[PDB]
């Protein structure tokens, strides 16, 4: 998932 | 989890000189939106963290221009043009591209100093402690550089391994040195069973160990 | 500006379920950003835990997916971290942070709260003098078997600080032990009285130990 599961 | 490997672990710098911390990732940090989310984090001992750089090379608000960031894909690099005292602490490379968010191990930034030999002091267990049935020998290693040091406990000429506990100080604000405390705890039954107690320290300042002893 | 302050219990017993609070001022947790929790273990190893989005959505680290949960209070402007069935390995300094998805980073940090996990009872320290057998003379003081931290070690009620080396506490069997050394002129020893001063406000104990030549 990356960036979204980190900040989204 | 993407592993973040920093180089080196500890960095020695003379005030005013250039320094470089390298970061390597197990996976490319380039995201599908064409951005590379690698950040640099700074922290002094006892103080809380603080963001220094984000997006590889973009400086935060109060960050001096003497700091620069670079890199792509898996290799990244933070450089200081000249190191001031305000820069001393530990630096972390942190990635935001992959889930979950991960931090590097950290790079310790210390002041480079002239080589110093440790001042060794050995201490027999107090009478007060022996009245409790416990007995601990203390060996102090004060004012030495660099912090790379190995102590060895020797009983009647033999290496003791269990029951030893060590403590290290950070670098001194005054003389930029390190200090180390080493304790060996035993029972009164065991302490009174042997005669000579020695602590042997191995440092870079000498090819031969520095031995401090006492007999009972 | 924007600031974050952490609060909660300092000490907790294992298998318990404590909660930390992040109070934020200077910005509304409801307008834009993500709001995170990070912990720093001994050895200064940092681990990202999770976040609460401005929309109210949450997401956690896969290694902590079920053991933790994050909530918020919009009226108080605060968000919370809920630990569950805690162990001694959860002993860390817990930080809260604001995060941007545009910069892919945490921009603001709080001055964290140390949360220690131990079952040990409040015990006062044993204070032991250290003197040599046979230029400059180094004396010592051993504080043995205390819980919890901190301990205050002073030399001559606060008169000596030049040669003082006070060492970080290390863990024995569920109990703390620190050393302190002082290096002084041989003209002042044993000619003049040198005293190790120890305080452990947790157990409400103050011990003074005067060093005597062997």
């Amino acid at each position: 998932c990356g960036l979204e599961c980190n900040f989204g | 989890d993407v592993v973040m490997t920093q180089t080196p672990l500890t960095l020695s710098v003379t005030i005013g000189q250039p320094a470089s911390i390298s970061c390597k990732s197990s996976q490319s940090l380039l995201y599908s939106d064409g951005k590379t989310y690698l950040n640099w984090l700074f922290q002094r001992p006892g103080q809380s963290p603080k963001r220094l750089i984000y997006l590889v090379s973009k400086l935060d608000s109060g960050v001096p221009d003497r700091f620069t960031g670079s890199g792509s894909g898996i290799d990244f690099k933070l450089k200081i043009s000249r190191v001031e005292a305000e820069d001393l602490g530990v630096y972390y490379c942190v990635q935001g591209t992959h889930f979950p968010q991960t931090f590097g191990g950290g790079t310790k930034l210390e002041i480079k100093r002239a080589d110093a030999a440790p001042t060794v002091s050995i201490f027999p267990p107090s009478s007060e402690q022996l009245t409790s049935g416990g007995a601990s020998v203390v060996c102090f290693l004060n004012n030495f550089y660099p912090k790379d040091i190995n102590v060895k406990w020797k009983i009647d000429g033999s290496e003791r391994q269990n029951g030893v506990l060590n403590s290290w100080t950070d670098q001194d604000s005054k003389d930029s040195t390190y200090s180390m405390s080493s304790t060996l705890t035993l029972t009164k039954d065991e302490y009174e069973r042997h005669n000579s107690y020695t602590c042997e320290a191995t440092h870079k300042t000498s090819t031969s160990p520095i031995v401090k002893s006492f007999n009972r | 500006d924007v600031q974050l302050q952490e609060s909660g219990p300092d000490l907790v017993k294992p298998s318990q379920s404590p909660s930390l609070t992040c109070t934020v001022t200077g910005y509304s947790i409801t307008s834009d950003y993500s709001w995170h929790w990070i912990r720093q273990f001994p050895g200064d190893k940092l681990e990202w835990m999770g976040y609460i989005h401005y929309s109210g959505s949450t997401n956690y680290n896969p290694s902590l997916k079920s053991r933790i949960s994050i909530t918020r209070d919009t009226s108080k402007n605060q968000f919370f971290l809920q630990l569950s069935s805690v162990t001694i390995e959860d002993t860390a300094t817990y930080y809260c942070a604001r995060g941007t998805i545009y910069e892919g980073s945490l921009d603001y940090w709080g001055q964290g709260t140390t949360l220690t996990v131990s079952s040990a009872k409040t015990t006062p320290p044993s204070v032991y003098p250290l003197a040599p057998g046979s230029s400059m003379v180094t004396l010592g003081c051993l504080v043995k078997g205390y819980f919890p931290e901190p301990v205050t070690v002073t030399w001559n009620s606060g008169s000596l600080s030049s040669g003082v080396h006070t060492f970080p506490a290390v863990l024995q069997s569920d109990l703390y032990t620190l050393s302190s050394s002082v290096t002084v002129p041989s003209s002042t020893w044993p000619s003049e009285t040198v005293t190790c001063n120890v305080a452990h406000p947790a157990s409400s104990t103050k011990v003074d130990k005067k060093i005597v030549p062997r």
